[PDB]
């Protein structure tokens, strides 16, 4: 009984060359598919390793090894081989052999998988400790670029600190569902407290936002003693990550995308200096009922992002407006609005500028670039 | 500017013949635009001599091919064999170019020729 | 003001067309050169070196001496040939 | 439909109208889906919960106080209610409501002046 | 402008070198005294009055004179002396 001792033994305690190293392993360099699919198969494996959660949670307690199961441990047992060959190539690839001791991967492994080593030499397994593994889990970003779903700059810093937030937040709860399971060692866990996997998620949720309902709480002694010591570094940890996260849900990039093409309907593109005064003497004008033809689509253009109310503006015009992001002068651009079958491209110039002939420089700038772009289109651009 | 490079030149420790060399831009920029002035494209030619590229083929049979074949070429320093002491510099020019493919330009005389 | 200098040089007449005259134009932006010839295949995502304006001589920037500095680390005397 | 004109009446249609209607139809959901009762536990635990416990239940669990009197007793009710914690403190904390402190306080003389006859 | 000045007097060159011409400075930046010498262990941590400079007596600033004030609220010298 409470033989902690073999996994402490295990873990704490304990603290044809490159014929397939450098073929396969490869982490640093990141050269063949072979490692490209190599830490797919590591991450899909540690997915599927905790895969087990509640359900696992939820069922009896730990015992000896069965034989018909949900589903079979020997997968989990090539799972623990899979780990034991990677911290076998990680060690012949250690270089420092203080800092591979030291380092925070080869700790963790060294953590989790000698209990699976005494699941294997002894059919006593103990079905805790064993959810605690989503430190693999922090960084799929690197899979995202590889399968190339999303590549922009904007995301990439997002996705990692959603997923390190995430992650720390499982293994927190982890943690506290071990304690809760295990009851003071001194008092012959006569004092534990019985919860399954799912109460602890939600109480960790409750202390992070801070509500605390109090229906459910922690008696355990030492459970409360880490409570406090979280409570102090948990919310000083997520107030230091709002302010690099604030802009990110509010610098994305609105009102982008392409354009999608309507037949029999024509449509015109105006680019140059759009202000509220400006687009409203534009369509209080064009839209006006007594000319019953207005059956065209007047697609925006400009660089800077849309603000103050144009946004309510174009919300109230649904069906007569829309509006792009990025300059005239980039020919990708310009594809992109799909001026190939514009009708004509009308142009509106700044006339309260401090230099009228900068702008009308600008003004003929933008008329060489489309006229390159597509040499047939018909203008009605202003002057100064 | 290249009226702050005799500013330059008056530190100290400043000992431009063993090395230590200060590129202006606009001294630069401008030779190269006045030398073109004497033959076009000059300027083009002498700036892709430092650009460190790689021959790239295309079989389009247009111009992009001949340009590049061109653009691949660069330029290095290194010091020639010793029997050509005695000869002289268009004998070395004519025999290197037939025999190994290589034209000199300049040769250290202190003094460069 | 240099393109348009350039676009009028190119294509005012004389008593002989104006497309024989050589021009060499200064440039700080790269992006630039699409707009200073007509029969050519524009993309901003090619570099300057590959560009028809820069192999025919007919352009310039500064943006290309950046390389002057490996170039003149790498070999002692090639700024004093230059 | 013929409002008096301020603007204070378009401030409020595009803040209060909707966080009431985001507040009621939550209660709403919240009393259905906890009267409902367990799906796969032959609806045991259906706790007695009407409109007006619900709504209190869901002002304590918005704002910050944690008062233990009512609470979810099931899984996916806890569970979901997470999830309009998480809903409510990003929206209804971070894109609604820097509006209302941007409105800050009303006119401060903007009265008129009637003309007392005899002076 | 003054660093420049006494940097090229002192790499003047004759027919013999400008490095032993005596010359002294004014400075208005007390940590700028390191350029003045290059001979030296120029530490940004020595204060002013131990650095090479001063010890030499080729350097002076006005922020020295600020203890004129303590020197002579318990003396008459600067009466007389000075």
């Amino acid at each position: 009984q409470r033989m902690w001792w073999a996994f402490l033994a295990s873990s704490m305690v304990t603290f044809w060359m490159t014929s397939v190293k450098d073929w396969a392993g490869v982490m640093i360099s990141a050269q063949t598919l072979t490692g490209r699919v190599l830490v797919v198969l590591v991450f899909a494996l540690s997915i599927g390793a905790l895969v087990i959660y509640f359900i696992d949670s939820s069922n009896p307690i730990e015992s000896c090894q069965n034989f018909y199961k949900d589903f079979t441990l020997q997968i989990d047992m090539a799972f623990n081989v899979f780990f034991l060959l990677y911290f076998g190539l990680r060690f012949i690839a250690a270089n420092d052999k203080l800092w591979f001791w030291l380092e925070v991967n080869s700790v963790v492994d060294f953590f989790t998988v000698p209990p699976v080593f005494v699941s294997v030499y002894l059919n006593r397994s103990w079905l805790g400790l064993r959810f605690l593994r989503a430190l693999r889990l922090i960084q799929f970003s690197e899979i995202l670029q590889f399968l190339n779903i999303l590549k922009t700059s904007n995301s990439i810093k997002l996705v990692n600190l959603l997923s390190i937030f995430i992650s720390t937040w499982l293994t927190a709860a982890g943690f506290i569902h071990l304690v809760e399971n295990s009851g003071d060692p001194w008092e012959n866990f006569q004092n534990n407290q019985a919860l399954t996997y799912w109460e602890c998620v939600y109480l960790l949720m409750v202390t992070m936002s801070t509500v605390g309902y109090g229906d459910v709480y922690a008696k355990t002694t030492l459970g409360r003693l880490f409570m406090v010591f979280f409570i102090l570094g948990g919310l000083a940890m997520f107030a230091s990550y709002v302010p690099e996260i604030i802009e990110l849900i509010g610098n994305r990039k609105k009102y982008g995308g392409s354009y999608s093409a309507v037949s029999g309907r024509k449509h015109i593109v105006v680019c140059g200096h759009i202000t509220l005064e400006s687009v409203s003497n534009f369509l209080k004008d064009f839209l006006h009922k007594d000319r019953d033809d207005v059956n065209v689509e007047i697609v925006f253009l400009h660089n800077i992002s849309p603000n103050l109310e144009l946004e309510a503006l174009f919300k109230r015009h649904f069906t007569q407006v829309e509006f792009y992001q990025g300059s005239v002068l980039n020919p990708h651009d310009l594809a992109r609005v799909k001026i190939e079958s514009a009708d004509a491209c009308l142009i509106l110039a700044n006339k309260y500028c401090a230099d009228p002939d900068a702008e009308d420089a600008s003004n003929i700038m933008r008329v060489i670039s489309i006229k390159n772009y597509h040499p047939k289109i018909r203008i009605i651009t202003q002057m100064l | 500017q290249y009226h702050n490079k005799a500013h330059l030149l008056n530190i100290p420790s400043w000992n431009w013949k063993e090395g230590d060399d200060a590129i202006c831009l606009a001294e630069l920029k401008l030779g190269f635009i006045a030398q073109s002035c004497l033959a076009q494209g000059l300027s083009t030619m002498l700036a892709n001599l430092f650009s460190m590229r790689s021959f790239i083929k295309i079989e389009e049979d247009t111009w992009q091919k001949y340009y590049l074949e061109g653009v691949s070429n660069e330029m290095y320093t290194e010091y020639l064999s010793s029997a050509f002491v005695g000869l002289s510099f268009p004998t070395v020019c004519e025999l290197c170019f037939v025999k190994l493919k290589l034209l000199m330009i300049a040769i250290e005389y202190s003094r460069i020729l | 003001e240099c393109i348009l200098a350039s676009l009028n040089i190119k294509s005012m007449q004389f008593d002989t067309t104006g497309v024989n005259i050589p021009i060499i134009t200064e440039l700080v932006n790269d992006t630039n050169v699409q707009f200073l010839d007509q029969d050519d295949d524009d993309d901003p995502d090619t570099e300057l070196y590959l560009t028809q304006p820069f192999a025919c001589g007919t352009a310039f920037a500064v943006s290309v001496l950046d390389s002057l500095m490996s170039a003149t680390y790498f070999n002692d005397n090639i700024l004093t040939l230059i």
